[PDB]
């Protein structure tokens, strides 16, 4: 404490590894001079002494974004310490860590103290009343390294702490960086199944079912964790839609509204038509998306002068034709999305087709024809004038039903009547026009049923359109009302043929013979696009049950979120069952991830003889078939060796070998980490050298050393050795069981000088005294690499932090080299007591450790005290007893 | 004649505000307007609220600023009724509600430690709003494994957030994204890489002298190698460089150049000869292709190794290339062009000081800014005669062979009538700064009997893709120029266009429309204002633990959001960090204007700044149902 | 006794007032308890130079630990009228 310096015990050590700190939030309440405040913080900076940089963003309601980008405060000081640590550092190997101390002084050389301390996660050159510093000198402005060597006998984010202090300057400063211990491993995500789900498919019944087995992982690492993924995927598909027709050389369908009521709908009949298409094609864009503005004022423009020939139900000189007034009901029951239609105009002029223009079986009469008689269509033909004419006026009061069907009583009797004597005279038909037409008549009602089905799709001549000898207007016509119902009914194996023979026409509409040859070729076309299906599919709901669910699972791949991954996932191993259901298809893929020569491509033999200066010997070759590119020589001596700097310069001149100018410098005293940079490490074999080292720096109990050899490319594939004058490769000596590890790096522990009461009094009551018991052994077994001793309390002298009764027993645990200490013989009593620091694994489950501080002596039997010359320790033994018990440590 | 015309933007947008202009030139007294919309086709009534009426005071000029609130794009039915007399027309729909927006707290992150983003929701304005969205996380390999749907309701537009990287998961480059859910097909994109690492003490910049390399130069590409510690001082140790050949996203190793020197006092030298060049491949055809670096660090104490790259050195013998992108596409006849050539170094940044002249007049020049960008005009002559535009630099040092050359072509302005009725505005092009006057000038060119009628330019602003400003100018019977004062704010950084025109009945019954856009950049600045500094009024390097007040200065009733980073994590990556100027970079992109040069006719000036036009007696603008601007046709 | 000498009265005033703030040392260093890891590293480390220094009776370490400990003193009694 009254040196020049600065104890271990006031270092305050750098724990700030961590990048990230100072996410904190901050308005700007003080009140703002010209619209600008000021807030003060005052921060703790973060320990890491390097140079924060940082980075904000200012959200104003009124001056929206701002990005104020942040600047720099520099964190240094006049010595520190740079604790290189990895990421991670497997269990139960040998590594070595950097630790840099960086000397800023202006021409100031510190003489350093770097002192590493114990830690029991780490079998270390320090052990717990040995210290393993070191004394060096940083030259002024420089760098200067410090190899420390350990092995991590614990998992889990164990501790590494350095602390220094110059001599004769007052300064100091440590850092206590933690690195994560891993249980050796290799990162595995092995497939569970692969398999696909669909209940309608799969199963051949609803609800299917997949069992699932649990991940055998048969070489799962001890004591590690491994989690289990699964996914849902819906993989819907879009097919059966056809292309409506481009309406691109369809340029002469809006002539205006203009004449007397049946010129004022041959004219004006191609004009909405092309409104109700263009609407559900979505062709509005490369048409004209402006000309439709002139097109909704000559479909309303026609409502106005159609107003003007409405007699009191063509001429209004003329009797009202029950085509002209059936046909003013298929007009306006489609443009009511267009204009404005009046539900007195429409519901009062089908009023009067079922109370004045209609038989007492549904036939429809005509008394006073239409003047022009080609818009008529396909009915022209005499021929069954009151099947083609029964099922036109049928569709045309089917169709106007939702608008009114509150202003109409007569509705719900006609259209039954009508439909019972088609339906009848069905089988009765010839012309492939009466047999679409009564047949679209009907299927808007749920009756084309038996013999009226198939007699209407055989009459499709190739099964594509329905036609008649003669007249083409009236097979398109036929055609239209045939795929009417097609789509009116909900089948659609039938509808794409048909759809490509109606554009396979190049029907563009419009001519004379047209005005229904022009509004059925595309209201069915027109129709097409709602009807589509579009081939979307996908309403699965599958079920998932798990081991670990005390709740229940669901969730449901809809068509809108359908490709959205919906995913679960657990930390443990089970096994389960999925519970499909519901149209659409999907896939499912579930995967694990667990835990299942450090050379790869680089041999590596580091050799130590005497020339006390020694000379070193190192061999690499590259298990490559290539002489491998660049590779590096790192270096960090042993603690108390420099360089011959007389053969840093032979291997430095010779080619395929090189000494940066900067190893040159600082000469024979500051040089503890070299660089030897190879051009080339053959395959055919090894490329071997070798330097000279004097000892400059005198010491006990010196350092491992090291050799690493890796391309430039990949500090990856390296292959590092040791190599100490003493142990073979520079590993310390260590007794190892299994996964347990210890630090033998001692004596061989061990003429009755002299023992009295007060001798024993004093030792059992020390410091580290923690057990003190009068055992029996019973089972002596002995091992190749240590042995042991199954030892029974016969009593608790003194309980330690071991909660043991009287009877059971606690093992101990001694080196194979320390036989001949005491030869514990079975069924002999001995008494016993150590410190803490020598239990050895976890309670209850723990072992005593027969070390240094473990006394052991023999107890003598019952009847071995009669004997004249052990009755001096009997008498010491059972005094020493009762001093226990009872009374206790003088302290 | 009174005749009712109409202006909007190019493409509008939803969830926002878009302003429209009303009009009614020769009109007598009032006029009760009323406007609506209905979406297409057919009547939904989606905003019908606005009213106004055009005074004899507001010169005939009515205003109003409403709300609007497959695989194919839906359009918006507008209407306007002046009185009587009614105008419709229908205009592209964009689903784009705004922007979205990401920061990563590290920009590479170790399995196991956490990710703090932050998302900012805002408008295609930049202020603050309160909707919904979605968040998602997926993995280098493209699958979603955390998601939230949090809303930035009375949040003030800021989102806070923490996700934890499991122990075992893939290692790579994950990608987080987000979208408001208003509209799921924009979507934004923001990354971090996990991967297990330790950061590095100091950081390493590669610096050819050279910016290219010319591929006569025997010397070749040097390059200086400068190492420092992250507190500033001087790095010693040894490197490992190499070099090689890209071609596209294929890159050519080359094991001949990996090179080794002393990085003493944080700087080395290392250069690569013209002929370990040549045979790791003729020579004329390396041009074109880019190179590349890669050093490695790693100290004389062997405890810290760092690895820096430089990527996209061009081999170009003529150093400087010539963009016309900047350039107007168009004229207007008998009057002066502006040319804003854009000159780059071959890497893609801007050249500075580099004369370049017209390709006759050789007495022309101009002078470089620092920005790549300089100042060139020339006079038109009366023709609509296509002007086919050789320029040529000419920086000395060099020759007429390696000075690179680019032609482009402006075309005419047809006037309607064709009579010969043009617009030309002029403006001191200079490097804007908010709180300057910029002035615009107004060159009329008609015969004299048709310029005692007209009485004001009509004007408008653009800014990011919306409307900013609006209203009149006048002028006087025999002043075929008017200049107009206008004063800069922070809002038109980046750039603003401008579109100004007048309205007259010329010829022989013939109301006639000619107009004239424009484009500037205004110096791009965050709109208000915000600095971080250290608080203390003296610096001094603050040891690990202390206590430093640290000032700050931003606006007021304003939220503040600040985060620290060591420079031991820039050091491994500095990507997929956030820059204001990445921020900038990114509001233009999202603009409706696309040819800010200039306009084919009067109507392509529209569609060709961001707007449609539209009127009461047949004219108007292109249709425009293009999301994304004209693909650039190189 | 009349009156000191050169050397006999600026290093014992110089030794009086570093052993002013040394029988406080034990009053400053406790109440960094309720301050950060600041106050407990520089008033540590910086009071191992008011008492190696205050025994080696040189004039230059004993004017070098009574600012070094009269710094950490107005730090320790700042960030104690944030805390009232
Ligand atoms: C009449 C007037 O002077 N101002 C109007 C006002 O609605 C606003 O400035 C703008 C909308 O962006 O339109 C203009
Ligand atoms: C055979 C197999 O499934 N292996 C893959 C491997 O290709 C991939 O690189 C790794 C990422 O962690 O995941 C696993
Ligand atoms: C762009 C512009 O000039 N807008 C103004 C705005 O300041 C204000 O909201 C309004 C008040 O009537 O007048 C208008």
């Amino acid at each position: 404490l009254d040196e020049d310096i600065i104890a271990e015990e006031n270092i305050v050590s750098r724990s700030e590894f961590p990048e990230s700190w100072l996410w904190n939030v901050e308005d700007l309440k003080e009140p703002p001079k010209n619209g600008i405040s000021t807030k003060l913080m005052n921060i703790f900076l973060k320990d890491s002494i390097t140079t924060w940089e940082i980075l904000a963003v200012s959200m104003s309601d009124k001056k929206g974004i701002c990005v104020a980008d942040p600047f720099e405060v520099t964190v240094m000081q006049d010595f520190f310490i740079d604790l290189r640590l990895p990421y991670s550092v497997v269990r139960n190997e040998q590594v070595e860590i950097r630790a840099v101390l960086y000397n800023y002084r202006q021409n100031q050389e510190l003489k350093v103290r770097v002192e590493l301390l114990h830690n029991p996660a780490f079998c270390s050159l320090a052990t717990t009343k040995r210290r393993h510093q070191q004394t060096v000198t940083i030259p002024p402005k420089s760098s200067l390294s410090v190899p420390y060597v350990i092995v991590p006998l614990k998992t889990g984010l164990q501790e590494v702490e350095v602390k220094a202090a110059v001599y004769h300057h007052f300064i100091s400063d440590g850092v206590r960086k933690s690195l994560k211990v891993v249980p050796e491993g290799i990162r595995m995500n092995k497939t569970v199944a692969v398999r696909t789900l669909d209940p309608e498919r799969l199963g051949r019944e609803g609800v299917q079912k997949e069992d699932i087995p649990p991940a055998d992982l048969s070489d799962q690492v001890p004591d590690t964790e491994s989690e289990t993924r699964i996914l849902l995927q819906g993989t819907p598909v879009a097919q059966m839609t056809e292309d409506a027709v481009d309406a691109e050389r369809l340029k002469h369908l809006i002539v205006t509204p203009s004449g007397c009521g049946e010129q004022n709908m041959i004219g004006m009949t191609p004009t909405v038509i092309a409104v109700h298409y263009l609407d559900e094609t979505e062709q509005w864009e490369k048409f004209g998306l402006e000309k439709r503005q002139g097109a909704l004022e000559l479909i309303k423009k026609g409502y106005t002068q159609q107003l003007a020939f409405r007699q009191p139900s063509a001429f209004v000189k003329r009797a009202p034709s029950t085509w002209l007034t059936a046909y003013v009901v298929k007009v306006f029951s489609l443009a009511v999305n267009l204009i404005a239609i009046d539900s007195q105009v429409l519901c009062g002029a089908v009023k009067w087709l079922i109370l004045e223009k209609q038989k007492p079986d549904g036939v429809f009469q005509e008394d006073a024809p239409v003047i022009h008689q080609e818009m008529i269509g396909g009915l022209r033909n005499n021929n069954e004038k009151d099947m083609a004419l029964t099922a036109f006026v049928l569709i045309s009061l089917q169709e106007a039903k939702d608008i009114c069907e509150e202003q109409v009583n007569s509705l719900p009797g006609s259209i039954t009547k009508a439909g019972d004597f088609l339906e009848a005279n069905y089988m009765n038909l010839q012309r492939s026009y009466t047999v679409a037409i009564a047949g679209y008549a009907l299927a808007q009602m749920g009756r084309l049923k038996g013999p009226l089905l198939n007699k209407f799709l055989t009459t499709a001549k190739d099964k594509n359109r329905w036609e008649d000898p003669g007249k083409q207007l009236y097979n398109v016509e036929a055609t239209s009302y045939a795929l009417l119902a097609l789509l009116q009914l909900k089948d659609f194996d039938f509808v794409p043929p048909v759809v490509r023979w109606l554009n396979e026409q190049r029907y563009y509409g419009g001519g004379y013979g047209s005005t229904q040859a022009t509004f059925m070729v595309f209201q069915a076309l027109a129709q097409y696009q709602k009807d589509a299906p579009d081939h979307q599919e996908l309403n699965l709901d599958v079920s998932l049950q798990l081991p670990s669910r005390s709740s229940k699972i669901t969730h449901r791949i809809h068509w809108e979120s359908a490709s959205l991954l919906r995913s679960e996932e657990t930390k443990e191993n089970e096994g389960f069952t999925v519970t499909a259901e519901g149209k659409g298809q999907g896939t499912l893929s579930v995967v694990t991830m667990y835990h299942a020569l450090t050379c790869n491509k680089f041999d590596l033999k580091v050799t130590i003889k005497p020339a006390n200066t020694m000379i070193l010997e190192i061999c690499t070759r590259y298990r490559g078939d290539q002489d491998a590119t660049m590779s590096i020589l790192d270096i960090s001596m042993m603690t108390g060796f420099a360089p011959d700097t007389d053969d840093l310069k032979q291997l430095a001149n010779g080619v395929d070998r090189y000494i940066s100018k900067y190893e040159l410098d600082k000469a024979f005293s500051d040089r503890n980490t070299l660089i030897i940079y190879l051009d080339k490490v053959s395959h055919s074999e090894d490329d071997c050298l070798a330097f000279k080292v004097h000892q400059y720096f005198n010491v006990e109990l010196i350092q491992p050393g090291a050799v690493k050899v890796y391309a430039y490319y990949n500090l990856e594939e390296s292959c590092t050795r040791f190599y100490h004058p003493e142990k073979e490769d520079g590993k310390l000596n260590k007794l190892c069981r299994d996964e347990l590890c210890r630090c033998a790096e001692e004596n061989c522990f061990i003429s009755d000088d002299k023992v009295t009461l007060e001798e024993r009094l004093d030792k059992a009551c020390e410091p580290g005294v923690d057990y003190v018991y009068k055992t029996r052994l019973v089972k002596v077994q002995l091992s190749n690499d240590f042995d042991e001793y199954i030892m029974a309390i016969e009593q608790t002298i003194k309980s330690g932090s071991d909660e043991v009764q009287v009877g059971q027993q606690r093992t101990f645990i001694s080196p194979i080299k320390c036989r001949e200490a005491l030869k514990l013989e079975e069924k002999k009593h001995y008494l016993m007591w150590g410190l803490s620091s020598d239990f050895w694994g976890e309670k209850p489950n723990l072992s005593y450790i027969i070390g240094k501080d473990t006394w052991v002596e023999h107890w003598p039997e019952e009847d071995e005290c009669q004997d004249e010359e052990n009755q001096k320790q009997c008498q010491d033994l059972g005094a020493f007893t009762e001093s226990m018990v009872v009374f206790g440590c003088p302290n | 004649s009174p005749m009712y015309s109409i202006i909007t933007p190019n493409i509008l947008r939803l969830e926002s505000e878009e302003t429209m202009v009303l009009e009614a030139h020769d009109a007598q007294g009032d006029v009760p307007v009323t406007v609506t919309v209905h979406d297409f086709p057919g009547k939904k009534l989606v905003l019908s609220s606005e009213k106004t009426v055009l005074t004899p005071a507001t010169n005939h000029m009515g205003n109003v600023t409403f709300t609007i609130p497959k695989g194919r794009n839906k359009f918006v039915t507008v209407q306007a009724t002046f009185g009587t007399q009614v105008v419709e027309k229908v205009v592209l729909v964009s689903l784009q509600s705004g922007y979205l927006f990401i920061q990563t707290d590290k920009t590479i992150y170790t399995p196991g430690s956490t990710v703090l983003y932050r998302i900012f929701t805002v408008n295609h304005k930049l202020l603050p709003v309160g909707r919904t969205v979605m968040v998602n996380i997926e993995n280098p390999e493209g699958i979603p494994v955390k998601q939230d749907s949090l809303s930035s309701q009375n949040q003030l537009g800021v989102l806070p957030l923490s996700w934890d990287i499991p122990e075992l998961v893939n290692m790579g480059q994950w990608k987080i994204r987000a979208y408001y859910e208003n509209s799921p097909q924009q979507v934004f994109s923001t990354e971090f890489e996990v991967k297990e690492y330790v950061l590095p003490s100091f950081e390493v910049i590669v610096e050819p002298t050279e910016k290219f390399y010319y591929i006569y130069n025997e010397k070749g590409l040097e390059v200086t190698i400068t190492a420092r510690f992250l507190y500033g001082k001087k790095v010693e140790g040894t490197a490992f460089v190499i070099f090689g050949i890209q071609d596209g996203e294929q890159r050519i190793s080359l094991p001949e150049s990996l090179k080794r020197i002393p990085i003493e006092d944080g700087s080395g030298e290392v250069v690569l000869s013209r002929k370990v060049l040549l045979d790791g491949v003729r020579a004329e055809d390396l041009v074109g292709k880019s190179l590349y670096v890669s050093a490695t660090v790693i100290l004389h104490s062997g405890s810290d190794m760092v690895q820096a790259e430089r990527s996209g050195i061009p081999i170009v013998t003529s150093p400087y290339q010539i963009h016309f992108t900047k350039t107007p596409k168009y004229f207007k006849p008998g009057m002066p062009f502006d040319l804003m050539v854009f000159v780059t170094n071959p890497d893609g940044s801007p050249a500075y000081r580099v004369p370049v002249a017209v390709q006759g007049e050789d007495t022309v020049q101009s002078l470089t800014q620092g920005d790549g960008v300089a100042k060139l005009s020339i006079n038109t002559h009366p023709s609509q005669k296509p002007l086919s535009i050789t320029v040529r630099t000419k920086k000395q040092e060099l020759s007429e062979a390696e000075q690179a050359t680019r032609t482009m072509q402006a075309l005419p302005y047809s006037t309607v009538g064709n009579s010969n009725n043009y617009l030309h505005l002029s403006v001191l092009r200079t490097e804007l700064r908010p709180g300057e006057t910029l002035n615009v000038n107004f060159l009329l060119r008609m015969d004299r009997a048709h310029e005692a009628k007209i009485r004001y330019y009509t004007y408008l602003i653009m800014n990011k893709g919306r409307l900013l400003k609006a209203g009149r100018q006048v002028r006087e019977p025999g002043q075929d120029l008017v200049v107009l004062p206008l004063s800069i704010t922070t809002d038109f950084i980046p750039s603003f266009r401008l579109v100004a025109y007048y309205t007259l009945i010329g010829a022989s019954g013939q109301r006639e429309v000619v107009a004239d856009s424009v484009w500037v950049d205004v110096k791009d600045s965050c709109v208000g204002s915000l600095v971080v500094k250290s608080g203390q009024s003296e610096d001094r390097q603050p040891v690990p633990g202390q206590q430093m007040t640290l000032k700050i200065e931003g606006d007021h009733g304003a939220r503040v959001v600040l985060v620290a980073v060591d420079k031991g994590v820039f050091v491994l990556n500095k990507k997929n960090k956030l820059t204001q100027s990445k921020i900038w970079d990114v509001v233009e992109k999202a603009d409706i204007g696309c040819t800010p040069g200039s306009g084919k006719d009067y109507a392509g000036v529209f569609s060709d700044a961001g707007l449609t036009f539209t009127s009461s007696s047949g004219q108007q603008t292109a249709q425009r149902a293009e999301l994304q601007c004209p693909q650039p046709a190189a | 006794t009349s009156l000191p000498t050169s050397n006999e009265y600026q290093n014992e005033k110089l030794a009086n007032e570093l052993k002013s703030l040394l029988d406080e040392l034990n009053v400053n260093e406790l109440a960094t308890g309720s301050l950060n890891t600041y106050y407990k590293r520089t008033i540590k480390i910086s009071g191992q130079k008011a008492m190696y220094a205050l025994k080696s009776k040189d004039f230059k370490k004993m004017s070098e630990a009574k600012y070094q400990l009269q710094k950490i003193y107005n730090e320790i009694d700042e960030a104690l009228k944030s805390k009232y």
